């Protein structure tokens, strides 16, 4: 059976396994002839996985200098093929001998943000923003990958609760909404934003309770007089102390204001993309400079 | 979509020689069996309640597939089924296989009673749909997002307002045209939605007037399209329309 548009998987030559993946398991591999590198991620009961179907949609779509690229898919099985990343935020973050000056931090946001006016803008919800999530390259190029939970969105929307891992799910989520946009993978880069600093989640949660709970003790209480109409679906004193408990690791003004207007409880009034992008944060020194 | 731009458009020689040419299908056996295929997909849609989106989109799928594979490898009537259930998946309306397979049935044999799902020839014909959706998939080289005409009429018949009358005899031009044609091989949905509305306004007395710049209504909706074209693709459609048996019917003024 001919299958011109389909290439052997055995055109890359397998290195070595880096994971396993919701379909099968990670490799990295090599071009047998041009020696690229490149990732080879594997694809039950209905057929091919819809799963798969969406994602591969999805990263057919999206092409951007801040977005994974999909090179193509190989058969054999089936094998999603990524141009390979050897770095990832969580991971950089999580070792001590790896140092970010405030200026490289800067030039991080930016291109995240950058990402997620992309991927917004073509009618995508990410929704799993997390440090892992993001990844660098060898030339300091940052790329949103993982859009296996990601989704087209559009304008009584009934989208699934099942999204986002725990501590970077914004409340919008734990207070039960399925008609949610963009500002769940915003609320999700305030987030990570402050991991460049505390090189550490800054709110780690148990349960969705303990989440709530863990917000509230971060950025106020949920109120309907903070938030407009929350109470539609917790603690009743906490007050807002995002500056304060992050005060100590930023140090820096302006990333400490854009980090207060990113973990903001009101998704409507949680700063986009676009808007982020603009704060005073990008455009005051040390001016956003490259990664090595 | 994984492309190039102009992998899945065919020049007239290009469909001349296809797989099925190949193999000593006549080409009207050929585009009879893209009929059948796309009757089927209309008949089995219906009856699984997808949407008439889905039925198109399976319909492109089936149509690009028979330029790589032969219809006497691959009978219409069971990649349709596959291309189906396909796109019934991609396009966010999902329908079981089980669910699938039994419509397939009673549209291919309604006089036969479907075997029992414990059988081993049962058992087989579900597992030969998955083994025919992983040939799509591979055929189509993961391609799976595509553009209708239809998206493209909706647009221009509403920014000139045309009569309820217009737009839905256009909307079935642009059905039709996938039933009926391999337009959506040869010519770009926006082109195809041109062809549509032209027949349309033709068929019904209608005309479209010229834009204040002096700019044809078409204009506005593709660059490369001229009126030649236009006639001589709306006198295709119009004649395999014409061949087929209470097809225009549907749109008649018998008033």
């Amino acid at each position: 059976v001919e299958c011109p548009f389909c290439d052997e998987v055995s055109k890359y030559e397998k290195l070595a396994k880096i994971g396993q993946g919701t379909f099968g398991e990670v490799f990295k591999a090599r071009h047998r002839k041009t020696g690229q590198k490149v990732a080879l991620k594997k694809v039950e009961k209905e057929g091919f996985p819809i799963t798969a179907l969406r994602e591969i949609k999805i990263l057919q779509l999206l092409k951007h200098e801040n977005v994974v690229n999909l090179i193509e898919i190989c058969r054999t099985s089936i094998y999603l093929v990524f141009d390979f990343c050897e770095h990832d935020l969580a991971g950089l973050l999580s070792n001590v001998l790896v140092k970010f000056t405030l200026s490289e931090i800067k030039r991080v946001m930016q291109m995240l943000l950058n990402g997620l006016y992309y991927i917004h803008r073509n009618k995508i919800l990410h929704r799993d923003m997390k440090a892992a999530n993001v990844l660098i390259t060898r030339d300091g190029v940052l790329k949103l990958a993982d859009f296996g939970l990601a989704r087209a969105f559009s304008l009584p929307n009934r989208y699934t609760n099942r999204v986002v891992t725990l501590w970077y799910r914004p409340p919008e989520l734990l207070l039960g909404e399925r008609d949610y946009g963009p500002p769940i993978d915003l609320w999700g880069a305030g987030c990570i934003m402050a991991e460049m600093w505390t090189r550490s989640p800054i709110m780690q949660g148990n349960t969705e309770q303990h989440q709530l709970a863990l917000i509230s003790q971060l950025c106020g209480s949920i109120t309907p007089e903070v938030w407009p109409n929350v109470d539609n679906y917790l603690v009743k004193g906490q007050k807002r102390k995002v500056k304060d408990r992050l005060k100590a690791y930023v140090r820096d003004p302006y990333a400490l204001d854009l980090i207060d207007k990113l973990l903001v409880l009101d998704p409507a009034q949680r700063i986009d993309s676009d808007d982020a992008l603009n704060h005073d944060f990008f455009w005051s020194d040390p001016m956003p400079s490259d990664l090595k | 979509r994984k492309n190039n731009n102009k992998r899945w458009y065919f020049t007239r020689e290009q469909l001349e020689n296809s797989p099925s040419r190949r193999f000593g299908v006549d080409p009207d056996k050929e585009l009879s069996y893209r009929q059948q295929a796309a009757n089927l997909l209309q008949d089995m849609g219906q009856r699984l309640n997808v949407s008439q989106l889905t039925i198109n989109t399976a319909i492109v799928y089936m149509h690009r597939f028979y330029m790589i594979q032969s219809f006497t490898r691959f009978p219409g009537n069971s990649v349709a089924p596959a291309a189906l259930f396909l796109a019934a998946k991609v396009e966010g309306q999902p329908k079981k296989l089980e669910h699938v397979i039994k419509v397939a049935h009673t549209c291919l044999h309604p006089q036969e009673s479907l075997p029992d799902t414990r059988s081993e020839a049962y058992l087989q014909q579900v597992q030969d749909l998955v083994i025919l959706e992983s040939i799509i998939l591979q055929t189509l080289g993961f391609e799976l997002t595509i553009d209708h005409p239809h998206t493209h009429v909706v647009k221009c018949t509403q920014l000139v307002r045309a009569s309820k009358d217009l737009a839905q005899t256009s909307y079935f031009m642009a059905t039709n045209s996938l039933h009926l044609t391999t337009f959506s091989l040869q010519y770009t949905p926006p082109v195809v939605a041109c062809v549509c509305i032209h027949l349309a306004c033709k068929w019904s007395n209608w005309e479209i007037p010229v834009s204040t710049d002096g700019k044809h209504w078409w204009e506005y909706v593709d660059a490369t399209v001229t009126l030649e074209l236009l006639d001589e693709l709306t006198h295709e459609l119009l004649q395999i329309l014409e061949k087929t048996p209470n097809r225009l019917k549907r749109i008649w003024n018998w008033r």
